């Protein structure tokens, strides 16, 4: 069992 | 104090959450490089203090996490609290 993951920003566009 | 770093940019999300971009190094993150602060072992935080680059979240669902927005990592245990008992 884990966490939520990690939500990263936006990609580099 | 402003003005973001040399060749940065600071965008918002649908949600309307800030982020920056760093066209140095062509990378984005969470964390607003102005208000970096000293890093510090996370056993040599006091109880009620998280280390830099460190987020506490209370999800309705999911309950409480640590997001370390540094390493991009999250886990269960409080990271102070984690490393004192592992050094214990």
């Amino acid at each position: 069992d884990r966490p939520p993951p990690y939500v990263a920003p936006p990609s580099y566009e | 104090s402003d003005p973001l770093p040399d060749n940065w940019e600071m965008a918002y999300t649908e949600k309307g959450e800030v982020y920056f971009i760093d066209h140095n190094t062509k990378t984005t993150s969470w964390l607003d490089p102005r208000l970096a602060k000293k890093a510090k072992p996370p056993e040599e935080c006091k109880e009620n203090e998280l280390p830099y680059g460190w987020e506490k979240i209370d999800d309705p669902i999911y309950g409480t996490y640590y997001v370390d927005h540094i390493n991009r990592r999250t886990q269960f245990e409080n990271p102070v609290l984690e490393a004192k008992r592992k050094l214990q």
